[PDB]
């Protein structure tokens, strides 16, 4: 029926991302001297002036609280909502 | 409800985990951890707590509204720091760009701007989220209806 | 002895009504309500969408 | 006084392979958490310690608090899992004696009674 | 002037569980108030972009740029096009805000209630605010947890947690196609934003970049009703406060599953793909969902789910209009169309809203979902069924009604651009007259034995009923004035991509 | 290919197969959670950098020696994606939880309308 | 060096998975969940990435199985 | 020399790892687990000092904290309560 | 019992942080750990407590450095003896009570864990009210199924943790 269908379609999919992870025709794993400057060019200058422009040594909890604030204001909203919705409806009846 | 030797090392364990897991939540811009890292670690503690003592002695301990209004409390700090800067944009970290208090040498603590701030605001909300969370499932009526 | 939504009182030809309910009973006995239904339908869609892309 | 580093890290190794190698010898459960719990436990120890003699002589070479600090958050490790492992394994035997489990070959068998 | 529709909403939610210890009916005085005054903020930032301006806003520096060339901080682009719906989100909410006071007061612990329909309406504006790339996963996130956290909300029924667990299994697995997409978009190009990824995306075009593409496209269609995936929304509008249902066949469809395509191919992947491509795939998915949404949307005898079954046909409107739309560049057939796609959405907000209130006030008042046990129920409840009259005839489009010529520019562009489509049309107008017709010969007859004992609401169950039917009768009055003032313009800055790219800069 | 992507890959696939044939509810929950795994393997896997004669150290700055410094960016990304994992992951508990009490069994394939 | 030991990992995440999703007891597929998180997280510091190692034990480790226990005692464990 | 006996270790946590695969009851399935965390806090002590950056320690005792309250709850749902 | 607590937590913390200020603490620090360790100590006050306070007795922590070698040294004797085990041993399990002497709680817990930590023995199930415990031994030599007091069974371990306490 409609599952040996579906279970095509994920074979589908599975051969065409396994065909864009492939360093001959798309993505590239390990990275490193020239390249460095074309595909992960942010990070290089969230590295350099990260430290006088914040404060605070750490670089992961920089980002995460300075540069890209509104993303955790919507994560902890996200966690609000889950708890007000696992306690909600596990009430007595 | 567990044997004896268990309940005296939950004596001994939880304040443990306690000063460590205010530990990592304080020192979020030197070393790894910071506010959701910190958050999981002292309710890990309130789980030790909640499966080595029971049910009975867990439920006249614990009551539904301080820990109802302090996942609220603890959100508006993160919202507390994030409206001062307002004369000059949404964040903008109006401390460090000579704000009064937080603005020391960039090593140590109270350096950056409005950090600890935000990393005590986030652990107390996960905190009291998780507990809160699993103590109503752990009561939740009977096994059968 | 009331009477419920009839507002049918007519036959053209006499030779349509049979292919509209054949086309009416398949139509609503897919809706099954199985998960795997659900699950198997987006996934073939998204499978469709691809293999039309890449070519053209 | 290099050789505290070898010879420290040759005991642990080998009674921590001597501590995984103790599941496909023994017949019966508690036999095997009579092996693993003793040993492993043990060896770790051994690691612990071998990396705190390889700290503080690097402290005297160079004066840093890098070195002084990796020593004490060796020790807490160390402490912590001293103290937490054996309650587990009373728990894990309490727990897998009830529901069956004559111990197979017993021969005097003291808590059936109750 | 526009950081606070972001503020009031979190204020307001955060400061819900603090102020429930008042214990009497502070709870809901707090929760109308603050989302009253989201719609004068609403309002006035309407006023400020068809002022003048696309105006871009920064979270942080004065600029998005450091001592570089491109986008460090999180910025927003507010063009003509998101207005509309940062204008048309607050206004449903706030009508279905102050409804609920005497529905929904049999129930117990409508504490969590009012703090949950709060973030409803605040993970619905920060999609149309934003323009980062991947504060839109967390914005579709937000919308989709508490929506699954208000289906499942009478837990002790029968059936009301076997609709969420439909929904849940299967939109948590659509959501994470999207994130596969952005963590496969990431890796190859570098840059997290919206306006500056349109740059760098035509050098080097890669099977990567259509790769995140189709799987992009085919998640976010599950968050509507497009065709094969349509089935969700059919059980989960019977199992719902009507409240919600009211905020969810309007607002949630056409916000997380209409307006995330059409910005998502009509700026970021539009200077190289053919259009002509992704028209032809959309408009197979346009003919499908006409006629599977409004052929079983006439055998039904239940009340709640013909409507939940005739709001996924006129979808179907929506997903042509925005088809033919792409595979016509700037012309003048393929332009009128897209304007005709545009006045539909907020047509279809009103008139479902106003359809979903009228039949909960009938299922609370005599309590059987059934429609063919009720007969005559206008006979002792007449403003009700007036109510329901209006909502009914201005879905199908009659012309003083303004249902007409949001559906005239639809018909004339199927039909010059291609005469089969336009047949295909017609049959799908026909099905929902025929639904309509019989579910109104059903309510003037004869009272039967169940109605006989009944009454009408109170004023806070008929306000708002007031506001909605004025609005969509003084809105009819002036059809073609509004169709060349606003969505002519609104259309026209959706393929105006180099002026978007060029403000950003 | 390179072996972390090939397996990150193979993790999605076991879960979206066990998401089709198996009708255990819990198991489906423990799918779910294999596939929000999956995901932020092969995401963090994609910043590790190798300048050919450097060690990659990790960019924290106390202490810092010579080493390369692997991207900061994607860190971020997969802390935001866990609390989501762990939300879906409480809900859909106490929801199975509650199914329990309106009909004996806990199959998926006995939920009609 | 570094290679050998983390392949050694990537190959102990995917026999974890299939013994997980081929089982019958709920019991054997905690501890099979509960083992996968940690060879996950034993690779985010492989791949040196200490922040999110510790929100990945301490969320696998704690709270997911001491929320699925509870779950298989208030329902059927076969 | 701080590598070769990080490989010796994870030689031992094959040979653990092997038993958990197969295992007659469910009680024999718990020991595996019990080694093999005790195993995997000696090997992020080791590695801490091959990279000579002493930051990764504060992991160790974080993890070698929680996977005890990991073994006190299916060891009390077995043993009879809750 | 807030004193307890309190010490219990602020010693820890000011031996998990000796990296500031040079070496010695800091200037600043102790401030901080003053008022969380504050904290942690009112929040948990009557857990840790009920005549808990008699370890604070100095007396006793010079007593604890005379039970460190003792324990070390059996230790030795335990993981050898169980390679002798490996190697061609012969077993003869079996659960055996063992009639202690104890009292006072928390010593119960001291002489329990040396059990299952030296020569070779488990331990299960220590009941305090029936003054007994029940040890899985390993080897159980020659008609000793029913024994007398704790000496086949342990070492000197119940001297020990008699005191401390």
């Amino acid at each position: 029926m409609k599952r040996a269908l579906g279970f095509l379609s994920l074979l589908v999919i599975f051969a065409s991302l396994l065909v864009a992870l492939s360093p001959e025709y798309g993505i590239k794993f390990g990275v490193g001297g020239e390249d460095w400057l074309k595909y992960r060019y942010t990070d290089n200058y969230y590295i350099e002036h990260g430290i006088e422009e914040v404060g605070g040594t750490n670089i992961v909890t920089d980002i995460v609280f300075d540069y890209r604030g509104y993303d955790t204001l919507g994560e902890a909203t996200v966690l609000f909502t889950a708890i007000a919705g696992a306690v909600a409806l596990l009430r007595p009846w | 409800d567990m044997g004896v030797i268990v309940r005296t090392n939950a004596r001994a364990l939880i304040p443990f985990i306690g000063i460590f897991g205010a530990y990592i939540v304080t020192h979020g811009h030197l070393t790894p951890g910071g506010g959701f890292q910190g958050g999981a670690t002292i309710a890990g503690a309130g789980v030790l707590f909640l499966i080595a003592f029971g049910v009975k002695a867990a439920k006249e301990k614990i009551n539904k509204n301080l820990y109802s209004a302090l996942e609220g409390l603890g959100g508006l700090v993160f919202l507390g720091a994030a409206m001062l800067g307002l004369s000059v944009a949404f964040f903008y970290n109006i401390l460090w760009h000579e704000g009064p208090i937080f603005n020391s040498s960039p090593g140590t603590l109270l350096s950056a701007g409005f950090l600890p701030i935000m990393n005590l605001g986030v652990g107390l909300k996960v905190f009291t989220g998780l507990v809160s969370a699993l103590f109503a499932l752990s009561v939740f009526r009977r096994w059968k209806s | 002895e009331h009477l419920e939504g009839y507002y049918t009182g007519r036959n053209t030809m006499w030779g349509l009504v049979n292919g509209v309910k054949k086309f009416f009973a398949t139509l609503k006995n897919d809706h099954t309500g199985l998960l795997p239904d659900y699950v198997s339908y987006l996934l073939m869609t998204t499978a469709f969408i691809l293999v039309i892309l890449l070519l053209r | 006084a290099y050789y505290l580093i070898i010879a420290f890290l040759g005991i642990s190794v080998t009674f921590n392979m001597l501590g995984s190698i103790a599941l496909h010898r023994f017949p019966d459960v508690y036999t095997r958490l009579h092996g693993a719990t003793k040993c492993t436990t043990f060896g770790t120890i051994f690691a612990a310690l071998a990396v705190i003699t390889h700290a503080i002589v690097k402290l005297q070479a160079t004066g840093n608090p890098k070195y002084l600090q990796m020593a004490i958050h060796s020790f807490v490790a160390m402490l912590a899992l001293l103290l937490t492992n054996p309650v587990g394994a009373h728990a894990i035997a309490k727990a897998a004696h009830k529901t069956g489990y004559l111990p197979k070959r017993a021969v005097v068998d003291a808590y059936l009674e109750k | 002037w526009l950081p606070f529709i972001i503020i009031i909403p979190l204020l307001g939610a955060f400061s819900m569980p603090i102020v429930s210890l008042l214990k009497g009916k502070a709870k809901e005085i707090w929760a109308s108030m603050i989302s009253f005054a989201t719609l004068i903020v609403g309002i006035q930032v309407f006023r400020e972009v068809w002022s003048k301006g696309t105006i871009v806003y920064t979270l942080g520096a004065p600029n998005p740029f450091g001592k570089a060339t491109f986008p460090i901080r999180i910025v927003w682009e507010v063009d003509k096009f998101g207005a509309l719906m940062v204008l048309i989100v607050t206004f449903v909410s706030f009508l279905a805000v102050i409804y609920s006071i005497e529905y929904m007061k049999h129930d117990t612990g409508l504490e969590k209630f009012y703090t949950l329909i709060l973030i409803l309406e605040l993970g619905m504006l920060g999609i149309a605010i934003t323009g980062d790339i991947f504060n839109f996963y967390v914005f579709l996130e937000i919308m989709s947890i508490a929506s699954y956290a208000l289906v499942a909300f009478r837990n002790d029924t029968w059936e009301g947690i076997e609709a969420g667990i439909k929904y849940m299994f299967a939109g948590s697995l659509a959501s994470s196609f999207v994130l596969l997409g952005i963590a496969l978009l990431y890796g190859q190009y570098g840059t997290l934003t919206m306006g500056y990824l349109a740059v760098k995306i035509a050098e080097n075009p890669t099977i990567v970049a259509k790769v995140a593409l189709a799987l992009f496209i085919g998640g976010l269609l599950f968050k509507s009703g497009a065709a094969p995936v349509h089935m969700w929304l059919a059980d989960a509008h019977p199992a719902a406060p009507s409240s919600i249902s009211a905020m969810l066949s309007g607002l949630v469809i056409k916000i997380g599953g209409i307006y995330a395509i059409a910005r998502i191919v009509f700026s970021i992947f539009s200077p190289t793909i053919n259009l002509g491509t992704i028209g032809w795939i959309i408009i197979i998915f346009a003919c499908i969902t006409l006629i599977v949404g409004n052929a079983m949307a006439v055998v039904q005898e239940d009340l709640k789910r013909l409507l939940a079954y005739s709001s996924v046909g006129q979808i179907g409107y929506i997903l042509l209009g925005l088809g033919i739309g792409m595979v016509a560049y700037g012309t003048r057939v393929g332009e009128i169309a897209l304007a005709g796609a545009i006045y539909h959405t907020v047509n279809h907000a009103l008139m479902k809203a106003l359809l979903f209130l009228v039949a909960g006030a009938v299922i609370h008042e005599i309590g059987t979902r059934n429609m063919n046990e009720l007969s005559g129920l206008a006979k002792t409840m007449p403003k009700t069924t007036f109510a329901f009259l209006i909502g009914a005839a201005a879905i199908v489009g009659l012309p003083p009604l303004n249902g007409f010529a949001s559906k005239w520019l639809i018909y004339e562009s199927s039909a010059l651009f291609n005469p089969i489509l336009g047949a295909i049309a017609v049959i799908g107008t026909v099905f929902c007259t025929a639904a309509y017709v019989r579910a109104l010969f059903t309510f003037f007859g004869r009272p039967s034995e169940k109605v006989t004992n009944a009454r009408d609401p109170g004023i806070a169950m008929m306000l708002p009923m007031i506001i909605l039917v004025v609005t969509i009768i003084v809105m009819g009055f002036f059809p073609w004035q509004i169709s060349d003032r606003i969505m002519v313009p609104t259309a026209r800055a959706l393929w105006d991509v180099i002026d978007y790219i060029s403000s950003l800069m | 290919i390179a072996f972390q992507y090939l397996t990150a890959t193979i993790m999605i696939l076991l879960g979206i197969y066990a998401l089709l044939y198996k009708r255990n509810l819990i198991k489906l929950v423990l799918a779910l959670n294999l596939i929000d795994s999956g995901i932020h393997l092969l995401l963090i896997s994609e910043g590790y950098r190798m300048e050919n004669g450097i060690p990659p150290t990790a960019p924290i700055y106390t202490g810092y020696e010579g080493g390369a410094m692997v991207a900061p960016i994607p860190q971020a990304l997969v802390l935001t994606s866990i609390v989501i994992g762990v939300c879906v992951l409480s809900l859909a508990i106490a929801l199975t939880v509650n199914a329990y009490r309106h009909y004996g069994t806990l199959d998926v394939t006995k939920l009609r309308r | 060096l570094d290679m050998i030991i983390q392949f050694i990992v990537l190959g102990g995440i995917i026999l974890s998975s299939v013994l997980m999703i081929v089982t019958r007891d709920l019991l054997v597929a905690v501890l099979a969940s509960a083992a996968m998180s940690l060879l996950l997280s034993l690779e985010f510091y492989m791949l040196h990435a200490p922040d999110v190692a510790i929100a990945e034990a301490a969320v696998g480790a704690g709270v997911v199985t001491a929320l699925v226990m509870y779950a298989i005692s208030k329902t059927e464990r076969w | 020399i701080f590598f070769y006996a990080t490989l010796l270790i994870g030689i031992a946590g094959i040979i653990t790892f092997i038993r958990l695969a197969l295992g007659p009851t469910v009680p024999d399935r718990v020991v595996a687990v019990d080694t093999l965390n005790t195993l995997i806090v000696a090997i992020m002590l080791l590695l801490g000092a091959a990279y000579e950056r002493a930051i990764y320690i504060d992991i160790a005792i974080v993890y070698a904290l929680l996977s005890y309250v990991g073994t006190l709850v299916i060891a009390k749902y077995l043993q009879g309560g809750l | 019992s807030f004193i307890t607590a309190f010490i219990w937590a602020y010693f820890l913390w000011l031996v998990l942080t000796a990296g500031s200020k040079g070496m010695l603490w800091s200037t600043q620090e102790l401030i901080a750990g003053l008022i969380f360790a504050s904290i942690v100590g009112y929040s948990t006050r009557n857990i840790i407590g009920e005549k808990a306070s008699r370890f604070l007795n100095p007396v006793k922590w010079i007593l604890f450095v005379a039970y460190a070698p003792v324990l070390f040294w059996g230790m030795v004797k335990a993981n050898l003896d169980v390679a002798y085990r490996v190697i061609t041993g012969k077993i003869r399990p079996g659960i055996v009570r063992v009639p202690v002497e104890l009292e006072n709680d928390a010593q119960y817990t001291i002489l329990s864990n040396s059990i299952t930590l030296t020569p070779g023995t488990l331990t299960v199930e220590a009941c305090p009210e029936e003054k007994a415990l029940y040890v899985h031994w390993i080897n159980i030599p020659e008609g000793l199924e029913w024994p007398e007091n704790s000496e086949p069974v342990s070492g000197p371990f119940e001297k020990w943790a008699r005191r401390l306490g």
